[PDB]
Order: structure tokens, then sequence, then C-alpha cells
């Protein structure tokens, strides 16, 4: 009913329940997932994925497997903006690294200049 | 009638005068409400239409098949319930304009 | 920037509720060690109770302190009844080591944890 | 059609056998290390390489909709045999 | 194979002794039948 | 060393630790708790057994999915035991019954058994062979059990000289013989000095000695902290239990100290006294 | 459209009320229930004599997890990982290597029979129909190690029989 | 079946429902297996020259949801009209 | 198996808290970390006694979001198996009520009937119980030839056997005197406490999802859903019995008017193509391959649907980001909604009547847990 | 279009449009959105203050009965300042229509405990308190349903991973079942399946 409210930071790491080692040791990475180059499509772009650093994955010697003692290793969080990404990573407690976004720079390609006269641009095959 | 199809509903014996004094109380408690709202308009409209249905009906089954809400006493039950929300809508000020907006990046779904 | 608080206005009622909850947990323990037939003296149980209170001793948001009051009160209800069996009350303790130390050297011989 | 390890047991179709300083040999103690003793490498060489009298041919593998899908392979290698990746068997050409 | 009984008592096996050399006069097992009789015995067909 | 023998990552429950341990006996008490701590460590334990597989069935699932392995042996054939310890890192000798059977005396178990298995283990070439004995088992009289343990100590020190001879005091736990024997009595009153030690400290000492390096040769003896009168201990047993010939001579012999050889202080573990763990284990009295 | 139960009244004719009171005092329809149960007593019991008369089944039962192979030929699988992708329990585990023949092959092909929920997605997802839900359902495994199958256990399981699996697939290659 | 008439009459007397007629032990009308193979017909596609996927593309016809609000009006209609009351079925009502 | 904590004045009550959640399995999070077609058997087996109506509800959820109508032969076959599942679940509810109350043998008679129904499931899909078999986008791998005669013979024999069950129980005096007096349901409480299905059919008001909102061709089969009279456990039992009888009538009309249409949709980007064209096409192999790796893309939006499982309003609420994975499913369970009102059903009775209340609402706790 | 595609009924579309416009114009105090889907099931998007007045208005008023309450789930969405979504679902007995009342909420500020007006929301509020952390203000009994007692962490969040942080096992040392930090037996490969190339052109959001 429009009460006393203070406008401060949050400390939700006490309430999310995950213990201290998995809170303060692993470091998040907020990145835009790069384009898988064997395809050419940037629909898989336009999101900010938060992931964690990988840790040890040994060989289970009975079947030849990959077991691990890592519950946080297989997360990914899809975000819409870097601002809410950093706000969430500072809300929930753990340390983090933020990279920036890289785009294809707009070029100026033209078939008519690919069939030039006195420039060295010449397709030599078509 | 005798012991209608519902279970937890003891039948009535004088439906008409009971329903009429219920709807007069509906119109009065609506009379408490300020005129400038639209809730007064729409509830006055629908309740006086139903009252005009009942004034042309001294029967029971023709009253149940001109007006919906089968069979009979659920109409009285929801009339009491609408009187209850009328009493609650003296409070709660719903005609007053909007409380503060969402931050406008929220309801856009496909994320 | 208007937020409805849970229970408290400032930290005064937060401190009052959390010391009330600590008083209840102090007078609640010997009933549990008499009822569930535990294997641990009263001193060690009270020391880990005050350890768990002292672990989160630096949170100043009153909403969060009220919500931890609600958490501790739910666990106090479910331990003052006979619902939570011997396994959960022993699960609060850590006697199944896990002796994993916090050196650098012993963390180096069992590596990949800097 | 199997080999035999110098330790004294049967190797698989993959050369995965153990050294002397292991312990999965000692969890093999008492119960038999199974191995399918009918391999797949040597069963190709017992097949007759068919000599089809056309240029570019087809392969299904013994039965329509029971086997692998249609692959049309080329036989233009004048001394090498065209190999189906599914079937694993060879062909030639004779005009 | 009989037809005079109901569906479930059409076909029944009777095992012999020492089919592996294991003295199976007693303690008869499942999977002691070869697989074409396993197609026939479970009533997946009518042809022996 | 080949791969998948080195440790990997964290500890236990398919986290592969370093050791590969072959445990003899391991049907009864102390072998069961030691197999439990090695399953907590997450190793591979070769346990052979001669008895019925129901007993190793009840102590079976303490290891992880297919980590521990079960096999067979006897007290007569060297070849089956050599087959059992073909491929192993370490081997521990924990065998011995506290009464003569019809087929085996205290003769030839403590006498024949460690010589044969230590012989075939030295012929196999393993490390850190850990052999149990009792404290104060000298050459002297009043117990065939104690003099045969003295002979066995002489055997294990004589052949395969870098064997770790280990000895605890009278050890108590959930399925003890002497403490539950004092619980399940009837009576007589005498005097004897004695120290007990709770079983998890002994087996944590054994696992720390078996994974920590270069402690071979030096025989160890496990010392409880209390070290007081047997009669006060028996009155303590009747007090906590609320109710007011070979084994009785082996408990009325004595328990004296041999302080020259070290204990748990060169190993770094708490030794738990009688009060806490005894109130823990002394259930099942009246009501 | 509705048809509701229990709308009558107990009658006021003396004959009807004395028939109901005769039912009350004389245990009548209880005895009629005894008569119904004795009428099912004198039937013949529909039990199958289990180890000699095994139960009826389908042409398309989902059982044994046996691989197949080509007519007078090599292994049918490719290691194309479609079964591992569709496996909802994620019990399929594949590691592939090609061999000296040039054609692509495997190294490791493990099914976790503990985890396998026996759907049919790997039966219907294999483009060459290499892995097939087998005919028989008799596993009954003592240890926990033995319920983890290797490629060689699957191939010996598919070479102890194929003529059964070939008969089933040749019976119903038209529906799926 | 496979019983005499005396115990048959005792069955039909202990429950007067003619138990010999239908008994839930099937002998004859077990469906005769090894059926002939089917030829499955294909429905409203494989129709050549008209099957345009631009036409029947119901996936791409998924409209975004239409929004009506923000952050003497003859109105106040119900969402759907009220449901007509049922009747007893003629097929054996009560009472 | 449930936990119950009852605080009671003696051979009576004061309060009764059903502690449940013991059979919790992480189903919603596990569906969140998978695709649609991979995570279909979760909705097959969260409820486990009913086994094809749950699949029908999840298939209708994905079809109603995806805007694809199945071909009509698939719809009529789906109707047939929905009525088989309804018959099976109601007869198991009756027989486990009878076995928990005592009453040893009709349990076994009707489980002989249910063994024949598992034989029908075997001949259709192949597995014993958990027929996946209902893809979103139409039914997969239609029934083999030589089945409808078996279903018709079963329909006659089961009509006679359900009449003989009504002979056995049902005007048995002491089972009636066991369950008449107990467990009234006020219609006001029947609407507030969120009861569904057989509770709404028994406790007064006329309400059938099948008759009101046809989620499939049910508007073209002729039957009548039974109504209760006094909101009562014997009355609710008779309601279950006549729902079984009308399921038999729907099986009769469905076997009368089956069309020879088609198995799956002709939409090869949603349902996989059949095997012959898969072996000889190109687009069939491409659609097969990418459909079984990624799963088909699904437009964004939040849908809700609900059908009549034999316990009641089985509701499934899909939330889909535009992707091949469901972003969040959720299940409204009639068993959970029924068990919510245990205080207002057992406010004035004793513990044997409490076991009767647990009987008269078909709890299974695979579904009551979500 | 005419086969293989479920048609839509624009009669019900116009009816639900007019009804939602009616409700939105007669309760201006708490309404932000009334959106209609293609398949005609209404969604009403609401500020977290008027929960009790909107539910009391939507239980009664005789232009819309909606006596029937169904599920409540608060599906967790990051990249929103107020994260969680309370989804009431309301069904009319007389009218055969479904309205999804979506009110938004944050991590800490409570919504106003709908158990007082709908008795079917008791275990719903208790369950969503256990699984999420959405507190309900002036509710009688708040306990843990569908979790273990000693467990905590609110596991249907997105920050809680798929495998939990605990792993039970029996041991004979302490003669009981104890919890250790988690040790998997296989990795649980979370595959990459987000393929590019924009399968739905009609849902292209406007970029920055
Ligand atoms: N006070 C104490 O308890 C102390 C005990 N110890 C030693 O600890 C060990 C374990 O103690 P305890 O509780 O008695 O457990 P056990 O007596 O059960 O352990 C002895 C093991 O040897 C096996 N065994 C028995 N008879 C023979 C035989 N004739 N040949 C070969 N193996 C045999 C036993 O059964 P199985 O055949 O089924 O494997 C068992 O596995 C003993 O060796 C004991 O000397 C040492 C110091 C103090
Ligand atoms: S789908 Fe078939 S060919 Fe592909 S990996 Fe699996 S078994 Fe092999
Ligand atoms: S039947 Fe299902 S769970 Fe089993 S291996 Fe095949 S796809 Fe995986
Ligand atoms: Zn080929």
């Amino acid at each position: 009913t429009q009460l006393i409210t203070v406008d401060e930071k949050l400390d939700i790491t006490t309430l999310t329940g995950v213990p201290e080692e998995h809170i303060k040791t692993r470091k998040a990475r907020i990145f835009v997932p790069a384009r898988n180059n064997m395809q050419s499509g940037v629909n898989n772009t336009k999101k900010w994925k938060m992931e964690f650093d990988t840790r040890e994955r040994w060989e289970n010697p009975l079947m030849g497997w990959a077991s691990t003692a890592d519950p946080l290793s297989n997360l990914v969080l899809t975000f819409s903006t870097k601002e809410d990404a950093i706000a969430f990573a500072e809300k929930n407690g753990w340390s983090y690294d933020v990279e920036e976004r890289k785009v294809p720079k707009p070029k100026s390609k033209s078939y008519g200049a690919n069939f030039s006269w006195n420039k060295r641009t010449r397709v030599s095959t078509k | 009638k005798k012991t209608t199809g519902l279970v937890g509903l003891a039948v009535c014996e004088t439906p008409h005068e009971r329903l009429k004094i219920l709807y007069t109380k509906i119109l009065d408690v609506l009379g408490h409400i300020p005129k400038n709202a639209a809730y007064r308009k729409y509830t006055e409209q629908i309740t006086n239409e139903k009252l005009s249905i009942v004034k042309a009906e001294p029967d029971v089954k023709k009253l149940e098949e001109q007006l919906q809400g089968g069979q009979i006493e659920e109409v009285i039950l929801q009339a009491e319930n609408e009187l209850s929300l009328a009493r609650k809508m003296i409070q709660w000020k719903p005609w007053e304009p909007l409380v503060e907006e969402p931050p406008a990046s929220q309801w856009k779904w496909p994320i | 920037t208007s937020v409805k608080p849970i229970f408290s206005r400032d930290m005064n009622e937060a401190k009052r509720r959390v010391r009330e909850l600590y008083r209840a947990w102090y007078r609640e323990v010997p009933n549990t060690v008499h009822l569930f037939q535990l294997d641990i003296s009263v001193k060690q149980g009270r020391d880990k109770v005050r350890e768990m209170f002292k672990k989160n001793a630096h949170v100043t948001d009153p909403r969060v302190v009220d919500l931890l009051v609600i958490k501790g009160k739910m666990e106090l209800e479910e331990t003052i009844n006979v619902w939570k069996q011997r396994t959960h009350v022993m699960r609060f303790f850590h006697e199944t080591e896990a002796p994993r130390p916090k050196d650098f050297l012993s963390k180096f011989y069992v590596g990949h944890d800097p | 059609g199997v080999r035999t390890s110098p330790t004294g047991e049967k190797v698989t179709h993959t050369g995965q056998v153990y050294d002397d300083e292991d312990y999965r040999r000692v969890r093999f103690v008492g119960r038999q290390k199974e191995v399918n003793e009918n391999f797949a490498i040597d069963l190709i060489a017992e097949q007759p390489v068919s000599q089809v009298g056309s240029r570019v041919i087809s392969c299904d593998g013994g039965g329509g909709a029971l086997g692998h899908p249609r692959v049309y392979i080329n036989l233009d290698k004048e001394t090498k045999t065209g190999t189906c990746g599914y079937c694993g068997l060879q062909f030639r050409q004779q005009h | 194979e009989d037809n005079k009984q109901f569906f479930g008592r059409h076909r029944w096996v009777i095992y012999t002794t020492e089919m592996n050399g294991k003295n199976t006069f007693w303690d008869v097992d499942g999977s002691m039948v070869p697989p074409e009789w396993h197609r026939w015995l479970h009533c997946m067909t009518d042809d022996p | 060393l080949h791969h998948a023998v080195i440790p990997h990552g964290k500890g236990g429950r398919s986290s592969v630790s370093g050791i590969v341990a072959t445990v003899f006996g391991a049907t009864g008490f102390l072998g069961r708790y030691l197999v439990n701590h090695l399953g907590r460590m997450g190793s591979q334990v070769i346990v052979p057994y001669r008895c019925e597989p129901y007993d190793t069935m009840h102590l079976r699932p303490m290891g992880d999915l297919g980590q521990i392995i079960f096999m067979d042996w006897n007290g007569r054939d060297k070849d089956s035991i050599r087959r059992a310890v073909e491929h192993s890192n370490v081997v521990i000798n924990l065998v011995g019954r506290e009464w003569e059977t019809k087929n085996f005396d205290f003769e030839d178990v403590f006498v024949k058994i460690p010589q044969a298995i230590a012989q075939v283990s030295k012929e196999a070439g393993v490390e850190k062979f850990i052999h149990i004995s009792h404290l104060n088992a000298d050459i002297k009289s009043s117990s065939k059990y104690l003099r045969n343990k003295a002979v066995g100590e002489k055997e294990v020190r004589e052949t395969f000289p870098e064997a770790t001879i280990i000895k605890p005091a009278d050890i108590f736990g959930r399925e003890d013989r002497f403490l539950n024997y004092f619980a399940n009595i009837r009576s007589l009153g005498k005097k004897t000095v004695k120290q007990p030690v709770y079983i998890v400290d002994v087996t944590k000492g054994i696992i720390n000695a078996i994974k920590d390096p270069d402690a071979r040769g030096k025989t160890f003896a496990f010392v409880g902290p209390n070290r007081y009168l047997l009669f006060d201990l028996v009155q303590y047993v009747f007090a906590v239990a609320h109710r007011p010939r070979d084994k009785v001579e082996r408990i009325h012999t004595t328990d004296r100290t041999l302080p020259h050889l070290p204990g748990l202080e060169d190993l770094g573990v708490q030794a738990t006294p009688l009060e806490l763990k005894a109130i823990e284990v002394l259930r099942r009295h009246r009501t | 459209t509705y048809k509701y139960v229990n709308l009558r009244e107990p009658s006021m004719d003396m004959k009807s009320v004395t028939d109901r009171a005769a039912q009350t005092l004389l245990w009548t329809e209880l005895i009629r229930g005894l008569g119904m149960t004795l009428s099912y007593l004198f039937r013949e019991p529909a039990t199958i004599n289990y180890p000699f008369e095994k139960g009826p089944l389908s042409p398309r039962f989902r059982g044994e997890h046996a691989l197949r192979r080509y007519p007078s030929g090599e292994e049918r699988c490719i290691a194309c990982k479609l079964c591992e992708a569709v496996c909802p329990a994620q019990a399929i585990t594949i590691e592939a290597e090609p061999r000296a023949d040039g054609s692509r092959r495997t190294t490791r092909y493990d099914i976790d029979m503990t985890k396998c929920i026996y759907c049919g997605f790997c039966q219907e997802a294999c483009p060459v129909d290499a892995i097939v839900e087998g005919p028989n359902f008799e596993f009954s495994t003592e240890t926990h190690e033995e319920l983890l199958y290797n490629k060689e256990k699957l191939l010996n399981n598919g070479d102890k029989w194929e003529a059964e699996i070939a008969a089933n697939i040749q019976a119903d290659y038209l529906y799926r | 079946a496979s019983a005499t008439r005396l115990i048959q009459g005792l069955r039909n007397w202990a429950s007067g429902r003619d138990l010999q007629a239908k008994l839930q032990l099937r002998y004859q009308e077990i469906s005769k297996r090894t059926q002939p193979p089917p030829k499955l017909p294909v429905g409203p596609s494989h129709r050549l020259s008209n099957n345009y996927y631009c036409a029947r593309d119901g996936r791409r016809e998924a409209m975004p949801p239409s929004i009506v609000m923000s952050s003497s009006e003859k109105k106040a209609v119900s969402p759907a009209p009220p449901i007509k009351r049922w009747e007893l079925s003629q097929d054996e009502p009560y009472l | 198996v449930l936990r119950l904590v009852m605080e009671l004045s003696g051979e009576m009550v004061r309060k009764c808290d059903p502690h449940i959640g013991l059979l919790h399995r992480g189903t919603e999070k596990l569906i969140e970390y998978k695709t649609y077609l991979q995570a279909l058997p979760y909705f097959d087996r969260l409820d486990y006694v009913s086994m094809m109506c749950n699949e029908q509800a999840y298939s209708l959820a994905v079809e109603k979001l995806l805007n694809i109508q199945p071909p009509p032969r698939a719809q009529w076959i789906r109707v047939l198996f929905g009525e088989i599942t309804r018959l099976l679940n109601h007869i198991m509810a009756v027989t486990t009520h009878a076995l928990d109350i005592g009453a040893m043998t009709p349990f076994f008679w009707m489980f002989e009937e249910r063994e024949k129904m598992f034989e029908f499931y075997e001949r259709v899909s192949g597995a014993r119980m958990h027929a996946a078999y209902v893809r979103p986008g139409g039914v997969h791998q239609d029934l083999p030839l030589g089945l409808m005669d078996d279903i018709y013979e079963f329909s006659k024999n089961f009509s006679l056997r359900i009449d003989e069950l009504e002979e056995m129980l049902t005007n048995n005096r002491i089972w009636r005197n066991r369950t008449v007096d107990i467990g009234v349901v006020t219609a006001e409480d029947a609407l507030n406490y969120g009861f569904s299905g057989v509770m709404l059919r028994g406790s007064g008001i006329q309400w059938d999802l099948r008759k009101t909102q046809p989620y499939d061709v049910y508007d073209q089969v002729e039957f009548d859903v039974p109504i209760g009279s006094r909101g009562d456990c014997y009355d609710r039992y008779l309601c279950r019995v006549e729902e079984m009888r009308q399921s038999i009538r729907i099986i009769s009309q469905c076997l009368n008017k089956m069309p020879p249409g088609e198995i799956k949709v002709d939409d090869a980007k949603v349902s996989p193509p059949k095997r012959a064209e898969m072996k000889t096409s190109m687009e069939s192999l491409i659609h097969h391959f990418k459909l079984y790796t990624e799963g088909y893309q699904v437009p964004p939006g939040a849908t809700y649907t609900a059908i009549e499982a034999p316990k009641g309003e089985f509701g499934v609420y899909l939330v889909s980001d535009g992707s091949s994975r469901p972003y969040r499913c959720k299940i409204k369970a009639p068993g959970f909604a029924h068990l919510a009102g245990l205080d207002k059903m057992s406010k004035g009775h004793m513990l044997a009547d409490v076991v009767a209340i647990i009987g008269t609402q078909d709890i299974v706790f695979g579904e009551v847990d979500r | 279009t005419r086969p293989t595609v479920r048609p839509r009924n624009d009669v019900a579309h116009k009816q639900l449009s007019a009804f939602g416009e009616y409700v939105a114009e007669i309760l201006p105090k708490y309404v932000q959105q009334v959106q209609v889907s293609c398949f005609s099931e209404l969604e009403i998007c609401i500020h977290p203050d008027g929960v009790i007045p909107v539910l009391t208005f939507l239980r009664d008023h005789s232009n819309a009965q909606f006596k029937s309450l169904a599920d409540l789930t608060a599906v967790d969405i990051p990249t929103r300042q107020n994260r969680f979504e309370i989804v009431y679902n309301l069904l009319s007995l007389r009218f055969n229509s479904r309205i999804r009342v979506k009110t938004y909420t944050d991590e800490l500020t409570p919504v106003e405990s709908s158990v007082s007006v709908y008795k079917a929301a008791n275990w719903y509020e208790r369950e969503i308190w256990d699984m999420f952390g959405v507190f309900f203000a002036n509710h009688p009994d708040l306990r843990r349903i569908l979790t273990d007692y000693g467990f905590e962490g609110h596991p249907f969040r997105k920050d809680f991973p798929l495998s939990g942080y605990v792993e039970l096992r029996y041991d004979d040392e302490v003669k009981r079942v104890v919890a250790e930090p988690v040790e998997l037996a296989q990795e649980f490969r979370k595959f990459d399946l987000n393929s590019p190339w924009e399968a739905f052109p009609a849902y292209r959001q406007p970029p920055e």
C-alpha cells in the first residue's frame, strides 16, 4: 500500500540455495553465440546466452563414458539484452565476464564492378 | 416442483417476491455507486432487462425458458453473489483510472 | 520504484523476528533429540544452529530477512511435528566427509579446483 | 576368424586389447569375455564383385524397402571398383 | 498343438533332458526353445 | 602406471580414485567398514569370499555400479589366490576367527595363511601389503591366539620385508564382539587396564596409511585416549544398558602400552573417546 | 442427453413393502450372490501353464534390442546417430570410427537397458533398419553389470537369431 | 465347453443367463493370423500438379495474437450464448 | 502410496492432511529440456492407468497450437481407443475400490477382461501398456488386418460380463450399507473446490466436456452421459457403471461408421513419411532426417486445452517459444483437484470411511503428483 | 487450405473480442492487455494488485459466471524486471469459454492469496510456493508439496539445473541414507538443436 520501500541491490544468493563453492568459484560468461560457419545463418544470433566454464569430465572405466561432478555445467540462459543479462548476473550473485556483439559490416558488392575494365577486379572464370 | 436436480440446494417455495426484493436491493446498492462509471450503466441495463423478464412472468417453467440460468434457484444464488460483489464494489474504486504501467518490455511474448 | 514489503518496515522488526525464531529454535532442540532418538549431544546441535544463523549474518534487505524467517519457521514447524524423520535431521549435519580442505597444496594434489 | 592376444585372450574386431598393467583384465577373471567371432572385414572379400554391363548402376541391397535406400553409383574408374558406402560391396563394368 | 482347447492352450512344448548336458529333467527354463519354434509357440502364426 | 589408475577430479561414487585394493576376509566386521570407506573413496575393491554368496550379497551394494568385484578362494590352494591377486595395486590381510573350527585350529590360519598369500603376492609384485595383528600379542603364555599372532607377526616381518604390520587395541563398533559380549552376559569382577577405540578412527587410519605414501615397513599401533580399568568399563556398560574360556582369558590377560611405535598423531585424525560413540551404539536395552 | 440413476420411491403397496422386508429379513440377494459366484465356480479356469504354454503375443512386439546384418554380408549399422538423437531416455551411446575398407563404421555402441524405456523410436528412426526391437522378453539379470550391453552383445544377440527378426520384418514391413 | 450337460445345467441354474452361449473362452473366432498383406491408400496428396505447399501451409498461417487494451454504448454481451438445457434420452430413462 | 496425517477425536476426526509428493519425478523440468516428439512418453505415463486419453490430450494440445487437423480415419480410431481407455480406467477404479473395501473376486473377473484389453494393445502397438502410438499430427502405424472382429466379439462378451458384475454387486445390501451414508458433496463446494469429471456428473449439475466442446468427432456419435442424484458414493458408483455402458455404445457406433480414410497427415514436415517413399525419394529422407534430429518447429504462443480423462478434466497447458522445444508444459490433474477437498469430504466420518473416500475418487498418484 | 488444416471460427473470435473489450472498458483500474489468440481462448494481462477484485468480479456479475478455477502456474522468464507469471485459468459452467488471467509478478512482492475467493487454489498456492518462491500474503498454511523436506532450492526455476545438487545413498558406517554432492553416471548431453533460417516470418520481432 505504497510502503517504506528502499531502492537498492539484491542478495538472492542466500535464497537460491546452491552452496558457496558453486556460488563463488565458477564464473559466468555472457556471450552472443557465434555463427556456426559451415552453415550461413544468423537466426541463431540475436540472443545473449549465459553459460558457465566447463570443468572435469573423466572416463567412467566400466563403459567408457564421460561422468562429471558438475551440476552447473549444462546450463544456458537465453536473454534479450546485455543490460538485463548483467542485471541478472549481479542479482543472483556469481562473478561473470561480459563480451560484446560483433556484426557483419555492410560491404558494397556489385556484379558490374566484378566485370570491370581497367581495375584489377576481374573474376577470370565467369 | 419437488427436490430439483442439484444436490446441495434446498428448494424454495415463493421464488417471485424473493427475486423481486433481491433485484430492488440490487438497484438500490447500484444507486449508491457514482453515475460517471460504466459499471452502473451495464448492470442497470442487464438487471432491468431481467426484471422486465420477470414482470411478464407469473409462471415458473416459462420463466426458466425465457430467462436462462437453469433451473431456478441458481438465479437467486448468483443474485445474492452479485449483491455481494456490489457491496465489495462500494470499495476497491474500479472506475478510477489505471495504476502504474508495466515496464513495456514485458508483455511482448516471443523473447 | 514502489515495493510492497513482506512483514517489516526497517531492520528493527527483522532483527526482532529473527531473534524470536532463534529463541524458538533454542528451546526446540532437546525435544528433538529426545523424540527422534538422535546420536548427538545438545551442545553440538546448538553450536551448529548458531553456526547456521551466523552464516547469513550480513544481509540487510528486510524482505530477504523476512523470507528467511519464513523459511526457518516452516522448518521449525516440520521439525516440531514428527514429519521429518531421522534422515533429514542427520542430513543437516555433515559427518559423511567430504574432508575436502581449503589449502592450496592439498587442492593442488587433487586438482582442477583453484 | 579372430586373432588372439599375446596375453592369451581373444581380441575384438577393433584392436582394443589390454596391456599387462591394467585391472579390467582382472575384472574379466572367472567370466568369459564375449566376442562376436564372425567379423565384418573379411566377409566382403568372400563376395563376388559383380561385373554389370552398363555405365552407371543402382544399389538397394536385397529387397525393396528392406535394406538401404537407392544409391546410384558410377563406374568410370577404369581400374578401380566403385564402392557402395551402404552395401560395402564392389562393382565393375564390361561394355 | 491342439485345437480343442481355448486360445492359450493351443501349443505347448515338452522339454527333454540333457539338451545342454545340464540335467534338465527338473528345473526347466525359458529360452530353452530355438527361435523358429519361438515364433510358432507364441501364436504369432499358424504354420509350424 | 597406465591410465585410469591415476585419480580423477572429486572423490567417490564413480569419481575414480587411485588405489586398487584386494581385501582378504571382508565378510565380517572390520573388513565391512573398510570396504565401505573404500567405496566412499571410490576405488576398485577385489573382495574374494569362500562362504555363501548371501553374506557378500548383504554387504554387496556399498560399492558403486560394478566397481567392487566378487571372486573365490580357499585356505588350501596357492593358485586360486594367485588368480585372485593377478592384477592389483595393494592387498590387505584381514583374516582370523576367534575360535577353533573342526577343520582349522588357530594353527595354520595365522600360521599358513599369511605366508602363502604374502609369498604369491611377492611373486605377483604388488605394493603396500598391509597385515593385521592384535596389540600385545607376544610369544608368552595363556593364549594360543596371541602366540599364533606373534608367530604371524614374525612371518610377515620375515618374508616380504616391506610389509606394513598394523595392530589396533580392542576395537568396538556396531557389531562388536567384546562390548556386545559384555552387553550379552548372564558374572565376575576382577581388575584389568584396557583401552578401547571406536572403529571409524581405526579404518580411517588404515585408508590414510594405504593412500599416503612412504609409510611402509614401520609397524603401527592404534591407541585409544581413555586407557582405564576394565571393571569401571563393565560398570559403565551395565549403567548405560540400564540393567544392574578362551575369550574370557583373552580379555582378562591385560592391555599394556608399547609407546615406542607411533599412532594416529603421525596421521592426523581425531580419536573419538568412549562416551559419545558408546551412547550412540548402546541402543536395545530395556524399552 | 442424460440418464440419471436413483429417482424412485419405495412403494406403498403392501406386497412391494413386504417383498423388500422379506429381502431384509431373509438374506435373499446375498444367497443370489452366492449362486452367481458358484456359477463362476463351475467354469473351467483360464490359466495358462506357464513354462510349457507361453503367452500370446504380436508380430510387432518390442523386446530384445538385437542388431541385424546384410544378406550374406557385413554389419547393417552406419553410426549415423539418428537412434541416439531420437532416444528419449538417451540410453544410446555411440562412438564412431571408419575402418580400412573406406566405408564408415563404429567403435562403441552401448544401450543402457536400465534406462531404455522400450518405445520403438530407434526401431522407426533407423534409415537402414539396423537396430530392431527384438522378439523375446527374457532378460532376468542377476548382476547390475550385465544390463549394460556392448556392440558384441548386441551382435551375438542378433546372430543367435535373425530368422525370427527377418520373419517379423518381412511380416510387417508395410505398416511402418 | 468340453463339459457334460448336468454341470452345464447347474451353471445355467445357478445364474439364469444362458452361460453356455457366451462364456469368454474363445475357440472359433480367434482372428486367423498370417493375414494377407495390406496396400495402404494415400489420401489428399500425391495428387500431382495441384499439391502446392504454398497453399496448405497451416504452420505459416499462425497469426500473432490480436491485442485490445493498453498499459449509450449498447453492449454487455456474454462471451458465448448460454447453453440449451438437455433432456432425458428416450433410450431407457429414469424413472 | 500416500502419507496421511490425521488428527482425530476417537473413531472420528478433527483434521486430516494428505501428505503427498512422495512420487515426484521432475516431469515438467524434464519436458522443458527436451523436444516435443521425444518428450511425448512423459505425457503418456504421468497418468498411468489411463494410457491413451493422456496422449490424446497432449496430441490435441500440440495440434491445436500447430493448426493441423488430423485425417478423419485417425480421428475415429482415436475415438475407439479413447473409449477403450475410458472403459479400462473405470473398470479398474471399480475393482480397486472393491479390493480395498474387501470383495475379492470381481477384481479378478474384470482383470481377466483387462488382460484381453492389454492383448488388444499388444496387437495394435506392440507393447503391453504404454502405447506411444499417437503422434501429434495423427495416429501412427494403423491397426493390422483382423482386429475389428475381435473387438466386436469382445464388445458382446463384455456387455454380458458387466451385466454379471451388476448381478454380483449393486443391490448387494451390505456394500450399499457400507457406502451410502458417507461423503456428501455440496454443489457450491463442488464448484468452488474445483472438482471435475465423475464428481461433477454425480454431484448435481450437468456437465460433460465431450458433449459441450467436441475436441473430435464425438458430436457425431449418439449417447447420453449419466448424471448423479444425491451427490453420493453409491450414486457416484452407479454413475461410473453407466459411463462404462455408454462407452460400450460408443464402441458400437464407432465400429458401425468407420471410414477408410488415411493414417497420418499429408504434411511431411510434421509427420514423418512412410517407409517406401523414404527409401525412394529425396525430400522424404530429408524430412525424416531433420524431423527426427531437430523436431519440427512450433510457432510461439501459450495454449491451454483439456479433455475428459476418466478421472476428469485432464488439462495440459503448453507454453511455446518459437523453436523445436516446448518452453514450459503444465498439467492440471483431476486427482489433485479431487484430493484438495479431503477435509470437506471427511469432516464427519471415521477412518474406514476415509479409505472409502480415497476409493470413491480414483487416485493413482502418478498424476496427483505433477 | 481446405484439408489438413484446422479451420477457425470467426463467430467465436468476434464474440470473445467484444467480451474482452467489454471487460477491459469496465475495469480500467488494472487492465493493460486483452489479447485474443487465433484459436479463440482469451488472455487478460493484469497488474498484481487487483487479483482479489478481478476474481470476485469474474466469479459473479451474471454476464460471465466462471465458477470453475483451474491452474495457476507462474512460468519463469528471465530478461524481465518482474519475472514470474501467475496464470489463473477460468472456466464458465454456463457459457463454455476459457479465459486465462495472466497477472505478472516479481521474485519477492506477493500476490494476494486467491484461496479466500476460490477454495481450489489452496494446494496450488502451497505448491507454487514450494517450487518457485512466489509468496502469498495472508494464507493459512504454507508448506512444501512435491519436494523433499530437507531439500530446498525451488527446483522448477531456470537457475536450478536439471540434475539436483544432492544424491542419496545408503551407507553402513552411520547405518542410514545420506546425501552427497552429485556424481553423474553419464554427462546428459544437452544437444544444440536451434537451427537457423527463420521458420516463421509472421513472428519477426522488430530489432534494435
Ligand atoms: N577385538 C577385535 O575385534 C580385533 C580384531 N582384529 C582382527 O580383525 C579381523 C576381523 O575381526 P572380526 O570381527 O572377528 O571379523 P571376522 O572374524 O569375521 O573376519 C575374519 C574373516 O576370515 C574369514 N574366515 C573365517 N574362518 C576362515 C578360515 N578357516 N579360512 C579362511 N578365512 C576364514 C571370515 O569369514 P568368511 O570365510 O565368510 O570370509 C571373515 O571374512 C580379524 O582378523 C581379527 O583378528 C584385530 C584386532 C582387534
Ligand atoms: S540409426 Fe541405425 S544406422 Fe544410424 S547409428 Fe543408429 S543403428 Fe546405426
Ligand atoms: S526403445 Fe527407446 S529408450 Fe530404448 S534404445 Fe530405443 S529409443 Fe532409446
Ligand atoms: Zn548399396
